[PDB]
RNA sequence: GCUAAACCUAGCCCCAAACCCACUCCACCUUACUACCAGACAACCUUAGCCAAACCAUUUACCCAAAUAAAGUAUAGGCGAUA
RNA sequence: GCUACCUAAGAACAGCUAAAAGAGCACACCCGUCUAUGUAGCAAAAUAGUGGGAAGAUUUAUAGGUAGAGGCGACAAACCUA
RNA sequence: CCUCCGCAUAAGCCUGCGUCAGAUUAAAACACUGAACUGACAAUUAACAGCCCAAUAUCUACAAUCAACCAACAAGUCAUUA
RNA sequence: GCCUGUUUACCAAAAACAUCACCUCUAGCAUCACCAGUAUUAGAGGCACCGCCUGCCCAGUGACACAUGUUUAACGGCCGCG
RNA sequence: UUAAUUUAUUAAUGCAAACAGUAUACCAAACCUGCAUUAAAAAUUUCGGUUGGGGCG
């Protein structure tokens, strides 16, 4: 069961991607996950969500100019190319993020707070109450792996004396160090929840197989649970 | 940050040798002189460079021994 | 260590034979396991001057992971063996004089 | 079913099988970038025949020759008919040392020369 | 037909054949000695008559041993005398209920070891048995050297102890100069041991390694026939002379 | 009277004794019978069940140390079939 | 190597009306609603007529993968060499 | 008189209606002599198609649909330098 | 039965299964699937576009809460005599 | 399956072992091992007789 992983390219380069499905299939040749292939081809475009990452050989805050604001099939917010210095990246767009436009990505954790645009990104320490936030990291210097669907955002809700507390679009809290950088306002391409599929055959372009004909009954677990929310989620250590 | 190489697509680390080379004052007796694989035990060769240069199997020097190497960057 | 004995009576082979086995005596009964055992401690002698569990010359009896993690390998102590016992309390003979 | 039996030559897989497989001749060369191929001059073996102008040998001999027994060359005659005579005699006039064998034709390692007889560097 | 032999001979008639004959004989002894192991697994009986109830008559006890299976980490790191006990079990400890297949491992630990004649620091996946049969027996050095080849389980032991019986028998720059006082106390030390050198090099090999080294030992190139033929040669010709 | 019928001998079986074999040249782990190039992965694991107990749920000889005897005895066993 | 699904890189879809189209008539092709023949038949499931689809959730050439206490399944308890 | 066939490529098989002799026999569902054959002899000749690339870094955002307006979604089938 | 479509290859092509739409439950997350994705997301399910609606009940079971509770678009139930 | 037996397997817990400070007291990080409980998922096996045929009685 010859089954080697297509993401397999160790340097980081703005081109598409050739990217192989799988159907559901893991590395031993048995479906894992149902419902899943053979849709529209796709590429896959290299996003950086380490949104401050300086370039080589220079050090502190540095701006970009986008160039485009793209369609991206491997996800629902859709992309932008976004250039500054001497190189060219991928990152995810915001809403009312057009092409020519400039943005900040800032280091600098300020006494005061710095009114900022619905584009940058600066540290969480930074950032005003209430701000609308999205693509937060969970430690400093991980990279953004909460919020980032398309129109999903979530609000920054107090700054206590080590860290901020983020609130997610299932609004569970969640808090963090203070000096995790995140990026000012809601992900682009709303509407999303707005969309009509139309027909089984869009379903079946988007890679979805359909749902399995066994009548199954439900069990205990199908009433509506009115659970109350559940605690803060904590990643800042403690000794 | 978010490292674009995928474990299972990178190259295996070797797996570790045999515990008699951390014994001292005593030699392994491995299949070197019998020149194909067993299992049983493994040994350590030494590194290997062709005496005679051919043009079909030819590898370069490393780059920053390249005759016209400059520390400051050119742009084409 | 898990110590089992044999359900079903092993019918006594010989002596100069082996005992022949059946696949009903692979069954076991635990009759003790030696963790859940009231752990004893060993004898040490110290060779250096310690905190309060000690003092340099004298043996004394410690719990197995304080004598086996700390004394032991830090070079605070040696096995209370019978070889060298002599030498200490040679040097405690000398060491205390007349 | 396929045809177990007979045995595998090259007629027989799909386009891909077809060249691949051969028929048991030596290769001459290598095959490079645009498909080409270089041939090297010194792997196609090059025949080496003598003039057979003044030659008298026949591809059969006369039934008026006689019969003799036969006796395979060993390794310990051609040591006497080749060897024996020069040691024996310079070791008749005590100029004989153990220590250089190489004068009398005894070749200490073959790693040196053309014609190498134990990995048989020649062809036939 | 029949075989002439058994077929649970062959493996010492495969010993008497070929370039198994000609390993040396000590060697030959220590493969075929099948002695027993110490009781691990279970607890073995006091005396060879046991007086038993119901009748008063002395009937003979034997004490059979567990089957018990060691995997290769088991052979990686010192363990005890201990491995699995792949055995089974009636469920309520009363045989009218179901029988059920149960596996006992044993504890397994990671403690570093010093060795004194090695002089090196190990880590070693150790079990409890291990570390207090050490206690017992006062020192890493002697536990290694004193218990024998069927109680260590482990090919990691036997290893270890063809590197001290090594060391012991040549007597070699063990820890460094500058301290050759402190070489001839810890030689001193583990004395009541030390076997010739020709003996500790065949200590704890298996039967493919020991083959091996014999194999590597009489390599041998073959000599020309022209030297040969010299000395044959240059006898008959001072076989000649002298007379 | 046509189809037909008849044959002995290739060989084989069970034992005893004895431990038994394997490169003429070339090719043969890749798509075996392929002359010729850079990741080196690697083996060590209680048999189960049919069946008997007139069902079946613990249980049911098969295990590789010459014979005979002790003896089908002491023992084990839904103390029962049986071992 | 049939078949159920998936992966890699491909191929095919005349003509007319094209409302824009998992649109309409209709070839090639895929499937098999009804009738008749056949039932040791051409065929261990065919033939002839009549039918549904035929720019798509389509059909199909090649290679690979998922295997039985399981695989796969738009659930027929369907398929896994008649 | 029929043609819903045929000629090629790929896949598959492996000499399987080329000549001579036997045709007394044998399979032709019968025969001549040849597709349900015996022995011998002789052919398929590469430019068509297979069989490939010296390394270390570095580069590769603007689909295809006569690609030119218009218009999109399922976001795509092709590139180098030191 | 919303429609195109899918199935018992070889007696059942359908009102059966799926289907856009709606709803319930589970999950705060990095490298081999889900996914090089992040709560306008992913998975487990019911029902079946759209239009008007989806009434009452937590006694019991199950599930969730451990504050005797919450949950029916969870399993299910929605009276008798004169 | 709400029939009998069982939890060999996974998931949770509790105890023990394993580690460390701690002023006559408290805390027990993570992974393995043994034991005990619960659940999910399962495994083996069965489904009497008379009966003016069988079933109901
Ligand atoms: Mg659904
Ligand atoms: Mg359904
Ligand atoms: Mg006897
Ligand atoms: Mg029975
Ligand atoms: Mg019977
Ligand atoms: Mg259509
Ligand atoms: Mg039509
Ligand atoms: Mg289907
Ligand atoms: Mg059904
Ligand atoms: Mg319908
Ligand atoms: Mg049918
Ligand atoms: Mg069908
Ligand atoms: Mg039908
Ligand atoms: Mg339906
Ligand atoms: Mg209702
Ligand atoms: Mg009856
Ligand atoms: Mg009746």
């Amino acid at each position: 069961a010859n089954f080697v992983s297509w993401k397999s390219r160790t340097k980081y380069t703005i081109t598409p991607v050739k990217m192989r499905k799988s159907g559901g299939r893991d590395h031993t040749g048995r479906i894992r996950v149902h419902g899943i292939g053979g849709g529209h081809k796709q590429r896959y475009r290299m996003i950086d969500f380490l949104r401050f990452r300086p370039e080589e050989t220079k050090s502190g805050p540095f701006e970009e100019k986008v160039i485009q604001v793209r369609y991206d099939p491997c996800r629902s917010a859709d992309i932008a190319l976004v250039a500054g210095g001497s190189r060219k990246r991928w990152i995810i767009a915001t809403e009312n993020m057009q092409a020519g436009d400039t943005i900040l990505n800032s280091n600098h954790i300020g006494r005061m707070a710095v009114a900022a645009r619905e584009g940058d990104a600066h540290p969480l320490g930074a950032l005003p109450v209430g701000t609308l936030i999205n693509n937060v990291e969970s430690e400093p210097g991980r990279g953004a792996q909460y919020i980032r669907a398309a129109g999903t955002c979530g609000v920054l809700l107090r700054k206590v004396n080590g860290t901020a507390i983020i609130q997610l679009p299932s609004k569970r809290q969640m808090q963090v160090l203070e000096t995790c950088v995140a990026t000012v306002g809601r992900v682009s391409n709303v509407d999303h929840n707005k969309r009509v599929i139309g027909k089984a055959g869009r379903n079946r372009w988007l890679g979805k197989r359909p749902n399995s004909g066994r009548w199954h009954r439900k069990g205990g677990w199908a009433g509506r649970k009115i659970r109350p929310l559940p605690p803060m989620k904590s990643y800042v250590k403690l000794p | 940050a978010y490292e674009w190489g995928v474990r299972s697509t990178r190259k295996s680390e070797p797996p570790p040798l045999d515990r008699v080379y951390e014994i001292p004052g005593l030699e392994p007796i491995t299949f070197a002189g019998k020149m194909h694989f067993v299992p049983w035990l493994r040994p350590i060769f030494p590194p290997w460079d062709r005496g005679y240069k051919d043009p079909r199997f030819y590898r370069s020097p490393p780059l920053h021994e390249h005759p016209l190497y400059k520390d400051q960057a050119c742009y084409i | 260590t898990v110590i089992v004995e044999r359900w079903w009576k092993v019918p006594l082979a010989g002596e100069g034979r082996k005992p022949r086995l059946h696949r009903r005596h692979r069954v076991y009964k635990l009759v003790e396991d030696t963790k859940h055992r009231p752990k004893e401690n060993l004898e040490l002698i110290l060779t250096q001057s310690v905190e309060n569990v000690g003092v340099r010359g004298d043996l004394v009896s410690v719990k197995k992971s304080l004598g086996r993690n700390r004394l032991l390998p830090q070079g605070l102590a040696v096995y209370a063996s019978p070889e060298n016992k002599k030498l200490f309390e040679e040097e405690k003979l000398l060491r205390q004089e007349g | 079913g396929a045809d177990r039996m007979s045995k595998w030559t090259s007629k027989r897989g799909p386009r891909s099988f077809r060249g691949r497989k051969g028929r048991g001749a030596k290769g001459i060369g290598f095959l490079t970038s645009g498909w080409r191929f270089v041939q090297i001059k010194e792997m196609v073996p090059e025949f080496v025949v003598p003039d057979l102008t003044g030659f008298k040998l026949k591809p059969y001999v006369s039934y008026l020759a006689p019969e003799s027994e036969e006796t395979p060359l060993t390794a310990a005659q051609l040591f006497s008919e080749a060897v024996a005579p020069a040691i024996e005699k310079d070791f008749k006039d005590g100029t004989f040392d153990p220590d250089n064998l190489e004068k009398y034709g005894f070749e200490p390692t073959q790693e040196g020369k053309l014609f190498q007889l134990y990995p048989r560097n020649f062809l036939r | 037909p029949l075989h002439k032999y058994p077929v649970w001979l062959w493996k010492r008639l495969q010993l008497r054949e070929g370039i198994c004959s000609r390993l040396p004989g000590h060697y030959l002894r220590s493969l075929e000695e099948e002695r027993t192991p110490t009781p691990v697994h279970y607890r073995p009986h006091g005396a060879k008559f046991k007086i038993n109830p119901k009748n008063g008559q002395r009937e003979r006890v034997e004490d059979v041993p567990i089957p018990i299976y060691f995997p290769p980490e088991s052979q990686r790191g010192l363990w005890g005398g201990e491995g699995w006990i792949l055995g089974q079990i009636y469920a309520n400890n009363d045989k009218l209920s179901k029988r059920l297949k149960k596996v006992w491992k044993p504890q397994l630990f990671e403690r570093e070891f010093y060795s004194e004649i090695l002089d090196k620091k190990f880590t070693v996946t150790v079990t409890m048995r291990t570390l207090d049969l050490i206690d017992e027996a006062y020192g890493l050095d002697f536990y290694i050297l004193k218990a024998s080849g069927e109680d260590l389980c482990s090919k990691f032991g036997m290893d270890l102890k063809r590197g001290m019986l090594l060391r012991l028998a040549r007597q070699d720059p063990q820890l460094h100069p500058e301290d050759p006082e402190r070489r001839a106390a810890i030689y001193d030390k583990y004395k009541e041991f030390a076997i010739p050198e020709e003996e500790a090099e065949w200590v704890g090999l298996t039967l493919e390694e020991a083959i091996e080294k014999q194999r590597l030992l009489e390599e041998k190139d073959p000599v020309p026939l022209f030297k040969i033929y010299v000395a044959e040669l240059i006898q008959q010709l001072q076989q000649q002379a002298l007379s």
